[PDB]
C-alpha cells in the first residue's frame, strides 16, 4: 500500500 | 457516450478517495490549503501556478483529469513549488521539503498499488480521442 | 534516503556532543561505566534495564536512536534506576539520588537550549515512516 511515509 | 462517461465518474471516485487520504494525513497540512495572499504576500510573485490538495479536489469535480497521469502532475506541481518556495539549509525548510516529496511518493505509491493499468490505459485512449 | 541518513549522521553528532559533555562532568562519574558484575553483585536482579552513558555512546554509534525523544528514554533511564537502587534515608543515597537527576536535568536543559524543534519533528517524521 501507500502509508508508510 | 455513456460507457466512457462511466470510465471517467470511476476515475472520480478513486481521485477522491487518494486525495482525501493525503489531506487528512497531519504531514500534509500545510498542503490542504491555498496559501493566503496576506500572510505570504511574496508567495505569488516567485510561485507561477500555486497549487494544492482543495484545488486538486475543484478541477476533479470539474471533470479536468481524465487520467491519473494527468492528476499526478498536479501532485508534482505541489511537491516541486513547495521545493522552489523552501529551499533553505535551515530545519524549517528542510522539514518542508521532505513532507513535499513524501506527499508525492505517496500518491505514487498508492496508485502503484491500487490502480489497474487497463483502466489507466482504457482512459488514456478516450482522452486521446477527444 | 541518503538526505534521511544526513539527518541522523547529525543527530548523533549532536547525542555524541551532548553525551560527552554529561560524562566529564564529575558529579556524574558513577553513571559513565556499567555497575562491575561482582561489587555489586545483587545490581542485576533488582534492576531490569541497566543502562549508563558508555553505553549510550554504544547505541549511538550503533544507529539506535533516531530521535532525541529517544536518547532522553535512556537518560531518563539512567536516572530512575539510581532512584529504585539507592532509595534510603542516609546521606549517600541522597547524594546519588541528586546527582542522579542532576543528571537527568542537564541533559534536558542541553537539548531544550540547542535543538531545533524542526529538526527534531522531521527526525520522529522519517522514523513513523519506517
Ligand atoms: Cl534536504
Ligand atoms: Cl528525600
Amino acid at each position: 500500500s501507500t502509508g508508510g511515509k | 457516450s455513456m460507457q466512457e462517461e462511466d470510465t471517467f465518474r470511476e476515475l472520480r471516485i478513486f481521485l477522491r478517495n487518494v486525495t482525501h487520504r493525503l489531506a487528512i494525513d497531519k504531514r500534509f497540512r500545510v498542503f490542504t490549503k491555498p496559501v493566503d495572499p496576506d500572510e505570504v504576500p511574496d508567495y505569488v510573485t516567485v510561485i507561477k501556478q500555486p497549487m494544492d490538495l482543495s484545488s486538486v479536489i475543484s478541477k476533479i469535480d470539474l471533470h479536468k483529469y481524465l487520467t491519473v497521469k494527468d492528476y499526478l502532475r498536479d501532485i508534482d506541481l505541489i511537491c516541486s513549488n513547495a521545493l522552489e518556495y523552501n529551499p533553505d539549509r535551515d530545519p524549517g525548510d528542510r522539514l518542508i521539503r521532505h513532507r513535499a516529496c513524501a506527499l508525492r511518493d505517496t500518491a505514487y505509491a498508492i496508485i502503484k498499488e491500487e490502480l489497474d493499468e487497463d483502466f489507466e490505459q482504457l482512459c488514456e485512449e478516450i482522452q486521446e480521442s477527444r
